[PDB]
This record gives C-alpha cells, structure tokens and sequence, in this order.
C-alpha cells in the first residue's frame, strides 16, 4: 500500500538531532534527503492522490534545491 | 496590667477528672497568696459543635476539673483577678481523659437482604454515641426466637473499624432478630434493642 | 528549538482561588503543546490536509505562509466536584481539559 | 496518580464510576468499606412512607495507619457538624503528625492515603464529597461487596 | 504589527507545484490560513476548548508558566478534486479539511 | 443565564482598536477592564461552574493588578 | 466569483449541484445548453442491450461573444482528440485575441466567460470536466430545460 | 548552409485551393532561376489529430495547393535544394480556405419524450462532420407519414449554435419520423436519414 | 477586458 | 513521608 509514513519516519528519525551549529550538518542532511527522496520514489504509485505523499515529493525536491544537495550522491 | 499565670499543667486522674495546676510569677516562692487575689480556670473540648467555655474560680494555685467526657481532649487556661486588676488568659495546656467502657449501644441497626443471595443478610450500623474510647470490636447476636435467653443467641464477633457485616446460610421467609454491642479496651458496652428482619421468599417464574 | 511535543502544565485550582466552588480535584495536570511544526510532519502529528499543504508551502517559501502550529489534537475530560448556583453539589465531566496528543494544525 | 470522586446529596448518589443514581437506602448504609477507610451514612424518608430519602448522619472511620495516624472517627449529624474527631482531636497521631487533619464545609485531609472528605449541611440534611486515589478506592477484600461509592445501590433500592 | 487571530488569504496553485500531472481540476484553490495573537480574553468566535480557556488564562497571569494558545483552523471544508488515480482512472473525490472556514485559539 | 460572552464581546469590542505601541493604551485599557469586571460581577451567580466565567473573573482581576488599574474608576 | 463543476465519465454524471448519477442517456444529449455555451455528448451502450453507457463524442459550441471570440466548435471522438477547433484554429477571433484558446488532456480556456473544459480519452471512451461561474452556469432561457449538468438526468434515464 | 526562402504568402482562391508564393534572397534581380535548384512546399492543418505534413516540389517560386478542406486554417513553409545543398524550412505563413455548402448531414439524431410532458418530444443531434463553415441554423422536418413527400413534412427552423429542440402538441402512442439538415452562409447541406420515434401512451392508475 |  |  502507500508507505510514505515509513519514509518520513526514517527521515525524521535520522535528522531530528541535526543542528546547523555542528560541522557536518549539511552533508548528513543531504544524505538523509537523498534517502528520503529514494524511499518516496519507490512508493509513488500506491500513494497517488495522497497529499502527504505528493507534498513529501515536492518538499524533498525543494529542500534539496535549497540545501544544494546533489540529486546523485551517498545516503 | 496584671501578669497572666504560667506553667499550666493537666494531671489526668480518670475518664472524667483532670487536676489543673499553675504558677504565678507575681507571687513569692512556694506560691504563697498574701492578698485578695483569685484565679479563674476555663475549659472546653471541640465535641459537640459550638460549645462554650466552662469557668471556675480558685482560691489557690490548683483546681480539680470533674464531669468530663471519657477519652476526650480538653483545653485549659488560667487568669488572675485582684478587685480591679485582671490579667489575660495564660498559654493553653491540653489534657485527654482516660477511656471508660462504652455507655451507650450501637445505633441505626439496619438489616437488609443481599442482592441475588436471599439466604444472606447484611447488618449495617452506626457507632455508639458514647464509645468512650477506641472501638476494638462489635458483637452481633441473632436469633429466630425473640424469647430465647441471650446465651442461646448466635454470636457473630466483628472488627471495631467496620460498620457492615454479612451473615450467610439463613432460612428464607423467616423472622430474625438482631442485637449489637460495642467493645473497647475497658470492656463491653450495652446491647442495642432487638431489630426484626423477615428474610425474603421465592418468586416462582 | 524543540519540535511539537506535549509538555507539562500543572493547574492548581486552589492557587487560583477556585476552591470556594470546586470541591475536587483542587489540581490537575492539563499539559500543553509547544514546539516547531517542521516539514516533514511525522504521522503522529496528524496534520489535516490543510496543514500538510501549509507546512509544505512554508517550507518552500516562509514568506508565503507561516508554519503550522503545535496544538492539542486529542483532549480528555476531568471530573470536577463542585457546588453550582443553587448550592447543589454537582459532579460533572468538564470536556477537553487534558491534552492527550499534540499535533500540527 | 488519578482521582476517583464520590458524592451523596439531596438520596442522590454519584459513584466513583460516574454513574448517577437515586436511591432510597433507608437506615445505615456503607458508602465506603475498604482497607483504609469506612464511610457510613444514615438516610431517613423526607416524610413518612416516602421513597425519597436524605442524610441525617455521616460517620467516617480513618483506620489506623502505622507511623501516620492512630484510628480516628468523625461523625456529623443534622444540626451538629463539629470541626473535630469524636475524641475532640483535630489531627491524627501526635501533635507533630499532620498526615490526618480537620479544617472548618468541614474538611478532612487524609494526605497519607491521598484522600479528601468534604461534609456540609444543606437545609435539614447532610451532603458528602469524597476524592480518593483509584488504586486505594478499589483496594478492598472480597467480602466488602456492599459499597455504594464503588458499585452503586442494589437494583431494589433504585 | 501584531494582529489578532484571523483568517488570512492563502492561494494554492497546484499547477505551480507540478501537481497537474495527476490533478485534473481544480488547478488552484483558496485554502486560507490562520495567523495572529491569541490573547486573554478569547472572543467567543475563537471558540476555545476548556483547555485553551485555562491555558490562555495561565499565560495571561504568567507568560513564563505557559505559552499562549495558538491561532489555528477550527472549522475546515473539503474541496472536490478530479484526479488520475493509482489505477490510471479519472476519480472525483472530496479532500476533507482543505479550506479554512474559521480560525480560533487552541 | 450565564452571559459572560456578552461581557467579553463588549470588552473585546472596546479594546479591539488598542495597539500597545500607541500612546494611551493603559488608560483606555483600565476603563475597559473596570467595565468588564463590573459586567462579569453582574452575571456571577448564573455563571458558577462555567470555566469561561471563572477564567474571565480571575484574568480580569490579575490584569487590573498587573496594570495597576484602581478597583473603582471611570 | 464562485465556480460550479460538471463531470461525465465511465455514464456517470456529477452535476453543478453535486448530485452524482448513473444515467443511460443513449444517443445525443445536452450537458449544457445556455446563453454562452453548448456542450453535447453521444453515449453508446458498452455492449448491445446494456443499460451501462459511455461517451464516444464530445461537441462544445463556444457561442460568438462580440469583441472576444467568433463562434468556435470543438469536437473530439474516440481515437480523435485534436488540439484545435473544427476550422483548424487553436484560438478565438484574431491572432491577438486569446480570450478563447486550446492547449494539449486537451483543455479549452474560455477566459471571457471564466470557463474551463477538460477532455480526455480513458480507454475506449471520453471523459469531460467543466468549471463554470455560477451566474453564467445558471444563465439560460425557460425552454433550455434539458441540461444534464444543471438538473441531472430524467428519472427514466436513471 | 543554404539561405531558406522568404516572403511566403498564401493567396486564397476557393474552399479547397490556395496559391503559395515566396522569394529567394540568394536569387538575382527579377527572381530568375539560372541553376538546378528546386523548392519544397509543405502544408498541414490541425484537424483531425496527428496529421503529417503534405509536401510538393516546385520548379519555380510559386505553388498551387489543391484538395484542401473548406473553412480550414492551414500552415505553409518553403525550403530550397541544389543537389547536395539544402536550406531549412522558412518562416511559416497561414491561410484559411473559403466556406462551402455543408456536404454531410447532422449526426446522432436522437428523439426522446419530455419528462412529465408525453405530448412533447426533445430532438437532440450532433453537427455535420463536414459543416464547411459556421452553421447558421438547422431545419428539423417531421411527419406522422413516413411516405409523405418532403414538402408535406412539418418544418421546424432552429438556430445553428444549438443541438437540442422541443416540439409540443404531438399525438400520444403515434410513430413520428424526423430529418434534420444544417445550413451555413453558402446554403443547405444534405438531410439526415429519417429517424422513427413512437410517442408514449398513458399508464392508467 | 474580455476576462470574466 | 506518610504522604501518598
Ligand atoms: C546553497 O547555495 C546557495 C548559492 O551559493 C547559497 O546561497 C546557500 O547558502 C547554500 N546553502 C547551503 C545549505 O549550502
Ligand atoms: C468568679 O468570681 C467573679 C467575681 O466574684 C464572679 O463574677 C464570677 O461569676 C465567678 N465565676 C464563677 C464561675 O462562679
Ligand atoms: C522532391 O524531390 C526529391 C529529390 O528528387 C525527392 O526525393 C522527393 O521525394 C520529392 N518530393 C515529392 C513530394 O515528390
């Protein structure tokens, strides 16, 4: 079924501690973002019409643009 | 004005008697009274509601307080007067009287049929108004015979901190008679007057 | 910089002087909600569709709309024993007195 | 800790389980009969032969709690609401022991069992409010099955 | 300036978000949003919970003991969305809680 | 009936234009608070047990203390 | 201004009044027949003798609107969804006049009447979505009483 | 590479014919072709969906395009070739053909009984697929006689921007026959083949 | 200007 | 210490 909540939970679990005052914030954040993008992509069909899913996809893409995360890279 | 009396002390003598003693600093050694002064002793407890102080004049530095309730906490204070001169009431001293055997029976004896169990009765009551000490138990006496001598009644001893008791295995559609008595560290109080309860019968469906 | 959470909030009716009409309880734990509602909203913040969209838009452009807000999403009653206008002792469930969950709305 | 509330007024009963009932319960009846406390009431028909009854006596037994209080008994009747236990005391145990106290509604604060008991006279009758911790309110032996505050009234009394 | 809790405009353009690849209609709608101060006393139309009444009181008496209540949607309405579903079919569905109808302090 | 919402509506209507950064906030506020106190007192009996009422009474009293608004006044 | 929506799909009808209906409506039927627009559909039984019908033709007449558009006719059929009006034009009136236009769903934007018309082929049949301003959607003469989008289908067609 | 042709112009001659003309800047004064170059003209319209361009080679700087649809907008562009050298397609020019009388009948003629009014029929139709111009009206012919000569049929003229019409005062439980024809600024199109509809009868309650 |  |  639609499993966007798992993707989001993973992303929140992985990044909740991150604080921009520490050195590797942006790299760890971009890694988590790429993983979040990948997880959401793999449940795209089941989630069609779920605003949580569509908002995740767009918000992820926008955050990756804002934080300058390469679309390809480590997770 | 006049200096109030000091060292007010309550000496417990019995369930109804307490001796009060005090010192007067204005007085010479051995509390020798060499003038027309007199003392006033006042006392009360908090039971029942809104009691007023009892008073007594004393010619010397002691007073025996009688007719007090058993196992009761009383407050005592003293003042001095000399014609025109009068002091304020001293610091209060307290004294609790000794216990006495209960002098009144348990009250409001109520007997009911247990719901769904008509061969079981529930006995409910209220303490004696004159418990005269910590109730350590009650005794419930019951009989099918209203004229049976007291020693022939079924005895059901019970704790003193409970006011409900259940009696099982009784006969249906039968009159039963109940009496209760309280007990304390001093002994048995009087028995309540017998209460009648007829057990229910069956309502065939 | 804490994220939306249920936090302690102790209500003391006696400190408020309400013990002239409230019999019991004279205090209770009401809790309160506080904290950031950030994209992405975890499932337990239970956003409405509207909150989902608003959080998204505020993420993409904070000038376009403010973030969603951390507020009670589930509450429970407490039973209050009190005296009413006619000097009757009343026991009543006061609805929505205790935060059970917080979320972003 | 969570609190359970019991009430009796003009009789009408509000149980720890929030069931509201109108009970006749004439004579002496246990509201509470547990490991820590005994609450006993006397109810009288408002007029002879009436099924409507009201409270003329409230007895509270605060059972002895080693190191906190000796056994204390409170009793109020119509036109006699003292601010003291039957022995004339206003607190349990020693002078220093304030785990059990009475203040003038007359209120009993049994801190040691997280219990409050409010008693007042409304007209010719008495009202009662009890706040008790759930685990203590439900702490009683099998034979203590008649407790108006726990199970409400027998069906035949309603 | 610090306005009190009010409903404000919020225009949602699904085409600008790229969602027109699955949404057919509408491609935009007015969602509104809530914003502004929740101050003692809460006006009746802010329709507070008992909890919000107490919290607003406590924040008024001691702003350090509790934060203020928050201006959030208290009534929302759906919009009907025509979209291409997961089976690639046209579906018309009410999306609940899409439009703010009233704001209040919670 | 409990008419606390009338009192509150009046108070909110009367103070809605007040901007804390404008020069006469406290004097108009106190007059308003005093009227709010009076209005809530006139419906007190009907409102016992109404949390909106009890909160209003206490909130008003606290604000009048915070802002040093005299008990009596215009 | 507030918008009313009409839909026809696999037939099933969603009216401007949000009533959802399943109609047979075999042959040519008017969805819209008002002062500004004519929407005409042809429905065919899915198999012979079936009460379940589906759309094989959609005709839209954008009536002449002086200074904005000359009359334009759009027609789509199963396996023929053009991105132009029957005269090969993609816009109403002049080259400068963009009050009426078609874009490839194929969509018609009649800005001059705040109206949008979306047409697509789902499998062997056609679907239709119409967004129209309420005052314009309800602007029609007494004799224009057959309009599936306004009043739904005759009871005998459901 | 090679410079594309310029000044592409569409001269409308009829409902199916358009003459295309263009200039070549690479050419000398008076546009005289003095080498082995040839031009390619391409054209299409947007009706029906997914049409492909039609092409034609031209020895000179003009080309007559025939067999076009009436009242249709076409696009035209030109390119030049010289053995190995080939230019890109020029800027496009447009041209709309003239109207022609409709050449096909109205379609999908459907006749229904009006709800609650069984003496009223509703006639619904679709335009001719070959309208060949703006439809200015339709004519509905109806009869109870299937063999009646066309001039004996009841005539019901109708606007061209409507595809539904109501006919009142008809006889119940009676077969009726319907024919429709379209009209434009050029005249009358053909009539659709008669459709039969029997009016309903009464269902006595 | 034509716009609704 | 006695407190519940
Ligand atoms: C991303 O790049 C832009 C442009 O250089 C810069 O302004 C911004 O601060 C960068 N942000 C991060 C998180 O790297
Ligand atoms: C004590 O003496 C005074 C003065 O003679 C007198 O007025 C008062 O009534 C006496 N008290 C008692 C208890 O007799
Ligand atoms: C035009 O000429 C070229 C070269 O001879 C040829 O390949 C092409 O097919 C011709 N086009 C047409 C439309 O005949």
């Amino acid at each position: 079924q639609c499993r966007i909540q798992k993707c989001t939970t993973d992303f929140v679990s992985l990044t909740s501690h991150l604080n921009s005052a520490v050195d590797g914030f942006d790299s760890e954040f971009c890694k988590a973002l790429r993983a979040y993008a990948g997880c959401t992509q793999r449940t795209s069909k089941a989630c069609r019409g779920n605003l949580v899913y569509h908002s995740a996809v767009l918000g992820i893409s926008d955050l990756m643009s804002q934080r300058n995360c390469s679309k390809d890279g480590p997770t | 004005p006049m200096m109030p009396p000091v060292g007010v002390q309550a000496s417990i003598l019995s369930h109804d008697t307490i001796r009060i003693t005090w010192a007067d600093n204005s007085l010479p050694k051995h509390q020798k009274i060499t003038d027309s002064r007199y003392y006033t002793v006042r006392w009360k407890t908090n039971i029942p509601a809104n009691t007023k102080y009892k008073n007594a004049n004393a010619t010397t530095l002691s007073y025996l307080v009688t007719g007090l309730k058993p196992n009761t906490l009383y407050e005592f204070s003293v003042m001095v007067t000399k014609g025109r001169r009068s002091s304020t009431w001293s610091m209060t001293a307290h004294g609790a009287t000794f216990e006495l055997v209960p002098t009144s029976p348990p009250k409001d004896v109520t007997v009911v049929s247990k719901e769904g169990k008509p061969r079981t009765i529930i006995v409910n009551w209220q303490p004696p108004s004159e418990a005269n000490g910590k109730i350590t138990g009650y005794i419930i006496y019951y009989s099918t015979d209203v004229n049976a001598e007291i020693h022939d009644w079924v005895i059901e001893p019970v704790v003193g901190n409970r006011l409900t008791h259940q009696i099982q295995e009784l006969t249906l559609d039968t009159p039963y008679y109940f009496k209760i008595q309280a007990r304390n560290s001093k002994g048995m109080g009087p028995m309540s007057e017998a209460v009648q309860f007829r057990t229910p019968k069956a309502l065939g469906s | 910089k804490a994220r939306c959470s249920r936090k302690a909030l102790h209500v003391n009716f006696k400190d408020m002087g309400w013990d002239d009409w409230i019999i019991a309880p004279l205090e209770y734990e009401a809790f309160h909600c506080e904290g950031l509602c950030e994209f992405p909203l975890r499932s337990h913040l239970e956003p409405t569709n509207h909150a989902v969209i608003q959080t998204l838009m505020n993420s993409m452009d904070p000038e376009s709309t403010p973030p969603t807000c951390c507020v009670p999403t589930r509450l429970s009653p407490i039973s209050i024993l009190f005296i009413d206008s006619a000097n009757n002792v009343v026991y009543k469930q006061y609805e929505d007195m205790v935060v059970e969950s917080c979320g972003c709305r």
